[PDB]
């Protein structure tokens, strides 16, 4: 029986600088059998690769700042940011690889309380504009090509059947 | 150098079709690690494919690909690869080769992706009664279908842009 990996919650708002924290939680326990608990954290900006953040549970990935800290055990882990910045908004994903088949949790989406306005932009620093500015390009190229791909889907069948008649 | 991981061999297939897919990888000692596949659905969920040990000897694999998916490694080219028979709707996604620090951790460098379509079967028995003229006819009203909703997905973006801009103009 394959384990499946929970994430609370699906989307979380915040503010720049606020605490966030994130669960997940295994259905079983998640003990290889060397005895380590292969429970990793990755972090995925939209329309880009996923990129790792915490593995072991709690260890620090190369290059990733202080202010992640991944904790649990048995079956409930967390991953918190003290401090929100603005490089550390996108999707976060568990991940467990203690049990053949190794199994992704289901995403949990930290994004900004945006609201119906604009005005929450006003105290970003423009270096942090910038960054939200350059992350759109990532996601409106990924939705073209989701077009490009749909109409392969919706020709190739034609152009099948043309020389095929 | 740094560490780059390129797939490539993505594409459209027909179900039941086959595909074999790369990754080429350069900046690090390719032999020294096992490879792995990762693939997102368009659902945006991620799902483990394969993992193939530093030498070739061990290979792993979930029981929704094992029997159709072989991964294998030529340690000389710096080349991964993913062997995919038999597709299914449920394999479009797009799929990632990725490195692993064995014992460690399992994905820690990741390539651009490559996307898998698989197609519907059901478009290929729907048009085999239809005439040629009209399958031409639809074949040309849908150049001006795509490129008008590939235009309105930049004007969404142009739209998300502009209070971003006048933030950074405001300061």
């Amino acid at each position: 029986m394959d384990v499946l990996m929970t994430q609370t919650p699906l989307s979380l708002p915040v503010s720049l600088g606020d605490q966030a924290s994130i669960s997940c939680r295994s259905s079983q326990s998640i003990v290889h059998s060397n005895g380590n608990t292969y429970l990793e954290w990755y972090l995925q900006k939209p329309g880009q690769s996923p990129k790792l953040l915490i593995y072991k549970v709690s260890n620090r990935f190369s290059g990733v700042p202080d202010r992640f800290s991944g904790s649990g055990s048995g079956t409930d882990f967390t991953l918190k940011i003290s401090r929100v910045e603005a490089e550390d908004l996108g999707v976060y994903y568990c991940f467990q690889g203690s049990h053949v088949p190794w199994t992704f949790g289901g995403g949990t989406k930290l994004e900004i309380k945006r609201g119906s306005d604009y005005e929450f932009l006003k105290s970003w620093t423009v270096e942090d504009l910038q960054k939200r500015l350059l992350a759109l390009d990532p996601m409106m190229e990924q939705e073209i090509e989701e077009i490009r791909q749909k109409y392969q889907c919706k020709r190739q069948p034609i152009l099948d059947a043309i020389e095929a008649k | 150098m740094e560490v780059q991981l390129v797939e490539s061999g993505g594409g459209l297939v027909k179900p039941g079709g086959s595909l074999k897919l790369s990754c080429a990888a350069s900046g690090f000692t390719f032999s020294s690690y096992a490879m792995s596949w990762v693939r997102q659905t368009p659902e945006k969920r991620l799902e483990w494919v394969a993992t193939i040990s530093s030498g070739g000897s061990y290979t792993y694999y979930p029981d929704s690909v094992k029997g159709r998916f072989t991964i294998s490694r030529d340690n000389a080219k710096n080349t991964l690869y993913l062997q995919m028979s038999s597709l299914r709707s449920e394999d479009t996604a797009m799929y990632y080769c990725a490195s692993a620090y064995d014992g460690s951790y399992y994905f820690d460098y990741w390539g651009q992706g490559t996307t898998v379509t698989v197609c519907s079967g059901s478009d290929y028995e729907f048009l085999k009664s239809w005439t040629v003229e009209d399958l031409q006819k639809r074949l040309l009203a849908l150049d001006p279908m795509m490129e008008q909703e590939i235009e309105e997905i930049r004007q969404k973006y142009q739209s998300k842009r502009q209070p971003i801009l006048d933030a950074i103009e405001a300061k």
